[PDB]
């Protein structure tokens, strides 16, 4: 209760969560979900026909500021028909705030490419451009930034495994570097390390 | 057999090869790029080294975690010889320099040397034991280098009968003696009627990798010739036109001048590199590769300027 | 010197000079494409190559409905 | 609460302006910053020399991955592979096999020296303290292979010293 | 299940564009071996060219040629800058065998597979 | 034995010619070039061995590959080790270069150094000290004690 329990907070819970239903409000067309968790930083659930209105709308409009940009890192999901998740984190500067915009995509249904709004969204696009492969259409440059040249096949997918496909070495038969398949020394003994018996009672989905 | 000689996965970086190989030299060229194919192949390379550490640091990093392994030996003794051969599947004679020293002359190596570690190899149990020598051996005269390497050929077929003695013509490769001896002529040249039939140096190493892993290989020695049977004078032309260099025509023993002013002739009582089956690749493309250091900035890069015929 | 024989000449010797034409076997109604073997990809590597012997600039869509030499004598003959 | 920097500007007095411009001339404070590295010249300097006075350590520093044993007794480990459910580069190998009379023992047990990053948690994890980091920091080999230590070299390599280790436990068994 | 475009509406306009790219990598690649000082005949580096644009023949999705287009101008950037080097090329030939065969026989006696 | 005697001696004079000096260059991937910068720092000189920093790559002697090997780097990192006298000598300076280490399970990662150079000395430790790569450093001084190269020429 007291000692060693994170004390949570009602102040910011209550205010985000009229922020969040006063955003559901006012944007009817592009607010599917909108969500608190109990350490109160405010998630909203997008279709990504409106990621520019909504950007535009969060930068300005003057009663949430919301300059500043974090990383949108898409994280590789399957099972769902729309598998990637384009993730904003926008961080005010009046308000001391943290929102999350969760739009949803899939893997060639391109996105309308936050840079003209965010001068900073540019790097960290094409990052997850070299890094998953959501292309980006109305984008000025699209090159391939933290993998070799080269190189594809997107490695952070669960497809792509741990180790990669090609290899490094020299050879002194034509004096160079040369790409081979992919030769372990050593097995990488995978550990099974998920343990039964209802590890969390509040977490159940409602079962088939 | 004893396990762990059995093959396993696919070869290359730590796939287990059923040969356990033992190269004499291969400080210097051929069994360099021998070494670099087994190493590529996946093999336990004892190779014996008698000289600075330094070259066997440059032959280092060829085979993989382990899989080479350095010792030292000598012309002198019988002990380092018997401990190279302890355990080995296969073994190969690369030895012979190209000057004689004050203390080892061309005689006495090809004596010395071949009856010794073919002595002991055959008293160690070995198999596929394989002597290089060179074409155009004679018993006769006029060169003490070819006459050497013609007894050579006799001891080694002597003793040990189900030997595989391979003689290639002259070889020429990225680090190549004979151009690189063409070279030295850029600062002052000869010109000769006389054919000549070059083979490049990897698809002999292929070849010989194969006649290693392939039994079949013994008794029947083995000539190395490539495709092309050209003239001497042609291929000074074409080695001055691809090095754009101008030209005039009218470490250095006079046995070498010897062995390029012999003659190359053919014989067809043994097979050869198709017979075995692998290919064979012409000149000029690797003639491109290795006339890169000649040429300094002008016409530095070029790749069709000129095509010269064989005969 | 920019007759009919000209361009129809021309063209001959540059597809002379292509190398992989299977078989030589030029008419005025050819039709390399299916009659002498020849994909979409080699249609667009020989409508090219005449660009890069003394062409225009080309543009991909009347690059793309040549199909024919004679039809390329003619598309020349329209544009030279 | 906060302090920001260049709020100044150039004071229009004549002895100001007049000392401004003669450090403008001579470089006055240059020759202050010459002064105070001439002041660190005749500072008398701080290195070691390293064959003869090495420099200091701690008691908790993490070294060499050593193994201990019982008072005149048998290998301390039991392979309880905890090391390696540990080990986060999995740098160990454990294969086990029992002994000739039931109780339980290994086979196999490589440290691989290249792939570890000396965490310290096989030190906080092994049940009875058999591996522990030893004190000394000297490899330094010239092959590839002479840093894959086997069970033989880690237990005479354990048996170079284990009043040392015996004497750091010691002094720091209750901290930890 | 309507799903946006990336260029086209069929497959039209995508054969205008992957054929305009195979016109770029024709007329770029001399250029190339003549810049990073090769060892390789230009036919050579053509024939290559058309066989890595051959490897994709079965593609039908209008999005993904239209994917495989921006891949292929990507690295035509990569390759008028010299932004990649002597390796990368190189690396696209498949030069240093790898001889792995095809036959049932030869995968028969270097085995454990298929 | 004067001809051998006097070979001797003067062997003995160029290899600890070669030992003395060894001032190598500043490759320096991650960290452990922070630990290089602290073999800088004064608690523990390098230029009580005449061992200099020297950025250029073409009169260095030793070269140490010190950080993460990358497939993005290691050409580079060989174009850099070619062009450099006949006298080169390689330090694999902690985990990740010495066999790979932390991140050795990865794509994009060369799996140890001897995939591109040879490596003469590894110094294994993540960071090494700066006592410990003193030590390796040593240790190569005595490796070019025991050269014997132009006793080895004589005798050939
Ligand atoms: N067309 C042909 O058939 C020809 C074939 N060849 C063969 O090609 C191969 C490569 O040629 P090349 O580079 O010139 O030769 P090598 O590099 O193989 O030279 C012989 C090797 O054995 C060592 N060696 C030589 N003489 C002695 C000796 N007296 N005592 C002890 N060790 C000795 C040398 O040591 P180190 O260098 O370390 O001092 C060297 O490593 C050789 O096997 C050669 O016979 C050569 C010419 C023509
Ligand atoms: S944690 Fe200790 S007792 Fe357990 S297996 Fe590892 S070394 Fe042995
Ligand atoms: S200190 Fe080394 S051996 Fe021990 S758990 Fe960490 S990486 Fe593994
Ligand atoms: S070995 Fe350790 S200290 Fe050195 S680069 Fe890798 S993580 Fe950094």
């Amino acid at each position: 209760t007291r000692p060693t329990v994170r004390p949570r907070n009602d102040v910011a819970h209550k205010q985000l969560s009229a922020f969040g239903e006063y955003v559901a409000e006012i944007l009817p067309k592009y607010v599917q979900q909108v969500q608190v968790s109990c350490f109160s930083e405010l998630e909203i659930c997008i279709h990504p026909d409106g990621v520019i209105p909504v950007l535009t709308f969060l930068r300005d409009h003057s009663n949430a500021q919301f300059k500043s940009l974090a990383d949108l890192t898409a994280v590789d999901i399957p099972t769902r028909q729309n598998r990637f998740e384009i993730v904003y984190n926008l961080l005010s500067l009046r308000f001391n705030s943290r929102i999350r915009v969760k739009t949803y995509t899939d893997e060639l249904t391109p996105v309308e490419s936050s840079v003209s709004v965010y001068k900073a969204a540019n790097w960290y696009e094409r990052e997850i451009w070299d890094m998953f492969g959501v292309f980006f259409a109305n984008h000025p440059d699209l090159r391939r930034i933290l993998t070799d040249y080269g190189f594809e096949g997107h490695p952070f997918r669960k497809d792509f495994p741990l180790s990669g496909y090609v290899e490094l070495r020299y050879d002194d038969e034509v004096k160079r570097v040369v790409a081979e398949p992919v030769e372990l020394a050593q097995e990488f003994r995978k550990f099974d390390l998920n343990s039964p018996w209802e590890a969390f009672p509040a977490y159940r989905q409602p079962p088939e | 057999l004893h396990h762990a000689v059995i093959p396993h996965g696919k070869g290359g970086r730590s796939s287990v090869s059923g040969i356990v190989a033992t190269v004499f030299g291969a400080t210097g060229f051929l069994g360099r790029y021998l070494v670099n194919h087994l190493g590529r192949m996946g093999s336990q390379v004892i190779v014996p080294y008698r000289c600075e550490p330094y070259d066997t640091m440059h032959l280092r990093p060829m085979g993989d975690l382990g899989q080479i392994i350095f010792m030292d030996w000598n012309g002198r003794d019988k002990d380092s010889i018997r401990r190279a051969v302890e355990h080995s599947n296969v073994v190969i004679n690369l030895v012979g320099r190209e000057w004689e020293t004050k203390n080892f002359d061309f005689e006495d190596v090809f004596v010395k040397i071949p009856q010794a570690i073919a002595q002991v190899s055959k008293e160690a149990g070995v198999e596929k034991f394989i002597h290089i020598s060179h074409l155009n051996a004679d018993i006769k005269s006029s060169s003490k280098y070819l006459r050497n390497k013609a007894v050579g050929e006799k001891e080694v077929r002597e003793t040990f009968p189900e030997a595989t003695i391979i003689k290639p013509a002259d070889i020429f490769g990225r680090e190549d003696r004979f151009l690189n001896y063409f070279a030295n002529i850029r600062w002052f040249s000869l010109g000769k009627k006389t054919v000549k039939q070059p083979v490049y140096i990897v698809d002999v190493t292929k070849g010989i990798i194969n006649a290693i892993k392939d039994p079949d290989a013994r008794g029947k020695t083995f000539a190395f010739v490539g495709p092309n049977r050209y003239l001497l004078f042609d291929l000074v032309q074409y080695v001055f036109a691809v090095a754009h260099r101008p030209f005039l025509p009218y470490w250095t023993t006079r046995d070498k001048v010897e062995r390029i002013h012999t003659t190359d002739r053919t014989l067809p009582h043994l097979p050869g590199l198709e017979d075995l089956g692998v290919q064979a690749t012409p000149l000029e493309l690797k003639a491109i590769e290795v006339l890169r250091r000649h040429r300094t900035y002008r016409w530095l890069s070029s790749e069709i300027e000129d095509v010269q015929p064989a005969k | 010197p920019l007759t009919l024989e000209g361009i129809k000449d021309r063209v001959l010797y540059v597809l002379k000079l292509y190398d992989k034409i299977d078989p030589e076997k030029l008419s005025v109604n050819s039709h390399f494409m299916k009659d002498l073997g020849l994909d979409s990809l080699d249609q667009v590597e020989i409508i090219m190559a005449m660009e890069d012997e003394f062409g225009f600039e080309i543009p991909d869509i009347d690059a793309e409905k040549l199909m024919c030499p004679q039809e390329i004598v003619d598309y020349i003959a329209d544009k030279k | 609460t906060y302090k920001y920097v260049n709020l100044r500007e150039p004071s229009m007095d004549m002895k100001s302006v007049t000392d401004r411009a003669a450090q403008t001339l001579l470089w006055t404070e240059l020759i202050r910053g010459l002064g105070m590295t001439l002041s660190y010249l005749f500072r008398e300097p701080a290195t070691i020399n390293y064959p003869f006075e090495k420099g200091p350590l701690s008691p908790r520093f993490r070294g060499e991955h050593a193994l201990r044993r019982y008072p005149s007794g048998e290998e301390r480990c039991i392979a309880c592979k905890l090391c390696e459910a540990v080990c986060p580069a999995q740098a160990i190998t454990i294969e086990a096999e029992p002994r000739a009379d039931g109780s339980r023992r290994t086979t196999r047990y490589d440290i691989d020296m290249t792939k570890c990053i000396y965490c310290g948690f096989c030190q906080e994890a092994c049940p009875v303290d058999a591996i522990v980091e030893g004190p000394n920091f000297e490899f330094s080999t010239e092959t590839h292979e002479e840093l894959l230590y086997n069970k033989e070299k880690l237990l005479n390599n354990g048996d170079k010293w284990e009043a040392e280790i015996a004497a750091n436990i010691q002094a720091d068994y209750l901290y930890r | 299940t309507s799903v946006k475009p990336i260029f086209s509406r069929d497959m039209n306009e995508a054969k205008r564009r992957v054929r305009e790219l195979y016109r770029a990598w024709y007329r770029e690649v001399p250029n190339t071996v003549h810049l990073f000082q090769l060892d390789i005949s230009v036919k050579q580096g053509r024939d290559k060219v058309r066989e890595m644009f051959k490897k994709n023949a079965h593609v039908t999705d209008p999005r993904v040629v239209d994917l495989l287009v921006i891949k292929g101008k990507m690295e035509l950037e990569e390759t008028i800058n010299v932004w990649k080097q002597r390796t990368h090329v190189m690396r696209f030939f498949h030069e240093t065998e790898a001889p792995r065969p095809k036959d049932f026989l030869s995968k028969f006696y270097v085995g454990h597979d298929p | 034995s004067r001809g051998e005697y006097v070979v001797a001696k003067l062997d003995d004079l160029i290899n600890w010619a070669r030992r003395s000096s060894l001032w190598p260059m500043t490759f320096g991937l991650a960290c452990c070039a922070v630990e290089m910068m602290h073999m800088a720092a004064p608690r523990y000189d390098m230029d009580r061995f005449g061992v200099v920093f020297r950025a250029s790559p073409r009169q260095s002697d030793v070269m140490i590959v010190a950080g993460t090997l990358t497939n993005k780097m290691a050409p580079a990192l060989r174009k850099v080790y070619d062009q450099m006298p006949e006298p080169r000598y390689v330090v694999s300076m902690g985990s990740c270069a010495n066999g790979g280490g932390y991140y050795h399970y990865s794509y994009s990662v060369v799996r140890g150094c001897d995939r591109i150079v040879p490596v003469d000395i590894y110094v294994p430790g993540c960071p090494p000290t700066a006592e410990a790569l003193l030590y390796g450093i040593l240790q190569l001084q005595k490796k070019i004690k025991r050269e014997k190269r132009l006793r080895i020429w004589y005798r050939r």
